[PDB]
């Protein structure tokens, strides 16, 4: 698997599309 | 179509970065693009670019970066937020930046932190 | 202006390239540029020779080296074409007869100065691009910068082993250049000395 | 570039003229280090120059206690005046390699036109010297009278003996 | 496979070149001090610091 | 063709990103000085290259 | 070798030493995960943390696709254990 993409959401091409969910679970971490 | 003209933008350059090329054509032009590769200029990523009119930007590139990318549904996000967007969207804090639309304009996360500003995370670069 | 550089010979003689696809000169002595011309491709460097004050080379885009005389822009002296990709660094060696180019792509080409066709070609998996190549002061060894953050040390004359040689090993390896020099251009002698693993 | 060299040793000192001198950035290479090595390859390096032996082990004990602790001797100014061109630094220069750093910093204070370079801070007279000192017994041998090893033996039992003081309190036997 | 297929390069007739080898470089067809002023390289490099040169020669 | 082994060594660790700029010095024979791209400069002596 | 007793090596006391290989590293770059701070939060100890040439010389082998986990080796707070030997295989490398 490549190393370089990131760990939150998929990525297609140049566009990362993040779940609301996603985006809720690093606000629970901060939290 | 991808209304998305920043993220068509990206793909060329991640394309050019991939096949090792010097240059792009970036043929729909803006003004968030224009702050983007202004940002990726001032952290040295890109060379130098030109906005020409029919318009598009040619776009010198050093050989430097690794990948451009767009964070499509643009969350918002605070400062205590910021540090953990910023170490689960980069492979290394020292390494690459997160772009963020603030109220004082299109900066990165460094600058977002000496100017004490939060806002939504819009792209990032590595 | 991309490049600058002094000549070393004709002091206060300052060549230089820029994105206007051209190179422009400088005289110090009467502070005021003197001639420009506009090629085709942009000119990633320019350089001086330094045995012959008058002759420069420019890397350029068009993958290619142009040697120029400097009294005369009408036309290059010389044409060295045998990149692929773009020629990110020239260098000349400080005997004056040979040139180094570190490419956009993974490779080193060795010149001669009337060659016009490459004399050697370095690569390796390791290297990742390359961008600053130059010689040492002895003109036996390159250096070479590359994008892997590597500065590695190769030598020009790959099949010549430097130090202290004994008389009849020295006289060899003269005979075997002699011999070269004259059979160099059979068919057997021509393929095996040219083939070289890309 | 050196020019010269000096070389001391305990039958006297010698310097030796360079001819085709070292490749400096091979220096850490194979065949240069094997090169430094063969002497019938080391000798087209070096050619001896002048010889200066010592008159007694009194002149040589005194060479040592000058050469140690950093001070040159008279004698050894006599044949760098003898040895090396005249000159004064405004426009040419001659560069002699010494082992030793206040040996140098002497050396060029008492001629001004000769710039040296210690071993101890060049790596390329250093590999040089090495070189020296290992066929140091073959490029002298024309004029070697005797050998090297009693002559480094007495004269090392002479300097310790002059350090320490041995013979005023050792008298058991 | 041992004829040559073309001139080389700063040749102009069969005869010049073909006329001009002619004779032997190596030690058993010449004497010694023909073989080495026949085996000298062009450029003679010495070790040491080949700076630029400072001022004309000729 | 057998004895063609031009590569001979690598001057210390390296830079941490590429190198982008280097020059030698005209003067001396061993010193050469290195920039990378995190813009970290080194000095390297061509004698001690470890 | 002296501090063995019976397969328990009393010669590791803190600060630890660590050979890094190449898939260790590869994918603690690829798990989002620093290095020395990940080390130091599993060992509770100090470590230094070491890689040889081997190891180095098959990031460099692997394309411009591991560029960023050679620069993550390539920090330049860490050992690098120069290696003499010849074939720049990592397993034997750490192994001998
Ligand atoms: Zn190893």
């Amino acid at each position: 698997r490549p190393v370089d993409l990131p760990a939150v959401g998929r990525m297609r091409g140049a566009e990362l599309r993040i779940s609301a969910k996603e985006a809720a679970a690093i606000a629970r971490e901060v939290r | 179509v991808r209304t998305s003209v920043l993220h068509d933008a990206l793909n060329s350059i991640n394309n050019a970065e991939k096949m090792g090329k010097r240059q792009v054509m970036i043929r729909p032009s803006s003004k968030v693009i224009v702050k983007f590769l202004q940002v990726m200029q001032r952290h040295g990523y890109i060379g130098e670019f030109e906005e020409v009119d029919n318009g598009k930007i040619v776009v010198q590139l050093n050989g430097r970066l690794n990948k451009c990318g767009v964070i499509s549904p643009r969350y918002n996000v605070r400062l205590a937020e910021l540090e953990k967007w910023v170490t689960k969207l980069l492979p290394a804090r020292q390494f690459g930046y997160v772009i963020l639309t603030t109220s004082a304009g299109i900066m990165d996360h460094e600058e977002a932190r000496r100017k004490h500003v939060a806002g939504k995370i819009i792209g990032f670069f590595y | 202006i991309t490049d600058v550089c002094f000549n070393q010979v004709e002091t206060s003689v300052i060549g230089s390239v820029a994105t206007d696809r051209s190179i422009i000169l400088f005289d110090l002595r009467t502070n005021m540029p003197v001639i420009k011309t506009v090629l085709h491709f942009a000119c990633n460097r320019i350089v001086f020779n330094p045995m012959e004050a008058m002759n420069l080379a420019v890397a350029s885009e068009d993958h290619n080296i142009y040697i120029f005389d400097a009294r005369n822009f009408d036309k290059a002296l010389n044409i060295q074409k045998g990149h692929v990709a773009a020629v990110m660094d020239v260098e000349f060696s400080p005997t004056g007869e040979e040139l180094v180019s570190g490419s956009y792509d993974r490779t080193i080409r060795l010149w001669r100065r009337d060659a016009g066709h490459s004399r050697d070609v370095y690569h390796t998996k390791r290297m990742q691009r390359v961008f600053r190549t130059m010689w040492t002061m002895d003109s036996k060894y390159i250096l070479t910068g590359s994008d892997d953050g590597n500065v590695r040390l190769w030598r020009a004359n790959a099949s010549e082993r430097s130090g202290v040689k004994a008389t009849r090993q020295r006289q060899a390896l003269e005979y075997n250049n002699a011999l070269l020099d004259r059979y160099g251009h059979l068919p057997e002698i021509r393929r095996i000395r040219r083939h070289r693993h890309l | 570039v050196v020019n010269f060299l000096l070389f001391e040793s305990a039958v006297g000192f010698s310097l030796f003229e360079v001819v085709h001198q070292a490749d400096t950035v091979g220096l850490e290479l194979p065949e240069v280090k094997d090169a430094m090595k063969t002497l019938d390859k080391f000798g087209k390096m070096v050619k001896l120059r002048s010889f200066n032996p010592w008159t007694s082990a009194a002149q040589g004990l005194e060479a040592i206690n000058l050469i140690s602790e950093g001070i040159m001797p008279e004698y050894l100014k006599s044949a760098l005046e003898m040895n090396l061109p005249q000159t004064s630094g405004k426009k040419s220069k001659v560069v002699l390699g010494v082992a030793d750093k206040k040996l140098a910093g002497e050396i060029t204070a008492a001629f001004p036109g000769v710039q040296c370079e210690a071993a101890d801070t060049s790596e390329v007279v250093a590999a040089l010297l090495r070189g020296i000192r290992t066929h140091a017994n073959k490029l002298h041998k024309s004029l070697q009278e005797g050998d090297i090893g009693r002559a480094q033996l007495g004269l090392g039992h002479a300097y310790s003996r002059a350090k320490v003081k041995f013979s005023v309190h050792k008298n058991d036997n | 496979k041992y004829l040559a297929t073309g001139l080389p390069h700063p040749f102009e007739s069969q005869q010049q070149y073909e006329r001009s080898l002619r004779l032997p470089v190596g030690p058993e067809w010449m004497t010694k001090e023909t073989f080495q002023d026949a085996t000298k390289p062009r450029v003679i490099i010495k070790q040491g610091i080949i700076a630029p040169m400072s001022k004309p020669m000729y | 063709r057998m004895f063609a082994k031009p590569f001979l060594g690598q001057l210390g660790n390296g830079h941490v990103q590429g190198v982008y700029s280097m020059c030698k010095d005209k003067n001396s024979l061993n010193c050469i000085a290195s920039g990378s791209g995190d813009g970290v400069v080194k000095v390297w002596d061509l004698t001690t290259r470890d | 070798p002296s501090s063995m007793f019976f397969e328990h090596n009393e010669a590791l006391v803190p600060p630890y030493n660590v050979l890094v290989d190449t898939n260790f590293l590869s994918r603690t770059v690829g798990a989002k995960l620093p290095l020395l701070e990940s080390a130091m939060d599993c060992l509770y100890a100090s470590v230094n943390i070491i890689i040889t040439s081997c190891v180095m010389a098959e990031l460099e082998k692997l394309g411009p696709r591991y560029r960023v986990a050679l620069m993550i080796a390539r920090d330049e707070r860490w050992q690098r254990l120069t290696c003499d030997h010849k074939g720049t295989y990592a397993d034997d490398c750490i192994v001998d």
